């Protein structure tokens, strides 16, 4: 299934995921596409920050859901 | 076509004076003394070569961009402002919004970002290797730096933007809105004058990892993509 990840660059990343993927796996897929290290990725769904050890299903993230990605860097 | 807040950013750029838009002698680079924590704006201005953005224009653009990004759940984000700093992703978008304008005509302006973190189970980065730069003559870095002196003072890591530019002779110059190096002790006395230092960006990065604790680094610039930065020799 596809989900969307918006960033403050204005580009939206499209990911191919499964409901059982952990947030850690999702950050690994973002790194493979965009090169952002997982420890710099802070993922948010509907105002809730996502924990690395949980899965997409735990947050009821379904197909074509939109996540928000922000960095920890703030120069 | 374009959002009203993005158009406003483009309009301000189009009216700016940019005496250092192209390579110039190092004394003619535009380098602003730091105001509050607006080093992202100062670095953008040094990158483009003039007072392209003022703090009110940039902060207004950033707030509206936050509203379009996440809307009413913006209360989930850490504050970004002139007083607290800005994400490298915002700097990339601001610069890419200038691609195709009459000032950037004929210049490589496909701006991207590369971010490097420590290896697993490491406290800091031991080596940063820049990609082959080709003819690229302007870059922005966001560095997060700790140090023995900072730990001794009980100070937080510094998270800071700087710009790099090539002069008319092809030599690289660090253009920093602070008056002391990112890896300097936090209580260091200074004159307030911005840093204008002739050094290659690779050598500047090597100096940080040799003198202090590089926690994170973002490289922003034309032709830069996610995989540009590595941590192995080349």
């Amino acid at each position: 299934m596809q989900i969307f990840v918006k960033t403050l660059t204005g580009k939206t990343i499209t990911l191919e995921v499964e409901p059982s993927d952990t947030i850690e796996n999702v950050k690994a897929k973002i790194q493979d596409k965009e090169g952002i290290p997982p420890d710099q990725q802070r993922l948010i769904f509907a105002g809730k920050q996502l924990e690395d050890g949980r899965t997409l299903s735990d947050y009821n993230i379904q197909k074509e859901s939109t996540l928000h990605l922000v960095l920890r860097l703030r120069g | 076509a374009r959002s009203p807040w993005d158009q406003a950013l483009r309009d301000r750029f189009d009216a700016a004076l940019l005496p250092a838009l192209g390579p110039v002698p190092h004394d003619q680079f535009h380098v602003e003394p730091q105001v509050a924590s607006a080093c992202a704006i100062h670095s953008i201005n040094a990158f483009v070569g003039g007072p392209a953005f003022d703090i009110p224009t940039f902060t207004t653009w950033s707030t509206a961009s936050t509203a379009a990004f996440i809307g009413d759940d913006a209360d989930a984000l850490a504050p970004e402002s002139a007083a607290s700093g800005f994400s490298p992703h915002r700097v990339e978008r601001a610069l890419n919004l200038l691609d195709g304008t009459p000032a950037t005509q004929g210049k490589d302006w496909n701006i991207g970002v590369s971010i490097l973190s420590p290896r697993s189970g490491a406290a800091m980065i031991t080596q940063v290797t820049l990609p082959a730069l080709g003819d690229t003559d302007r870059l922005i870095f966001d560095v997060k730096v700790g140090s023995d002196a900072r730990t001794a003072a009980g100070a937080d890591d510094i998270d800071h933007f700087v710009a790099f530019r090539k002069d008319d002779q092809g030599a690289w110059w660090l253009l920093d809105s602070r008056s002391s190096e990112v890896h300097a002790p936090p209580g260091q006395e200074s004159s307030g004058s911005p840093l204008r230092r002739q050094i290659e960006p690779q050598a500047w990065l090597n100096e940080i990892t040799t003198t202090a604790h590089l926690k994170t680094v973002a490289l922003i610039g034309p032709g830069i993509t996610g995989q540009s930065l590595t941590d192995v020799p080349r």
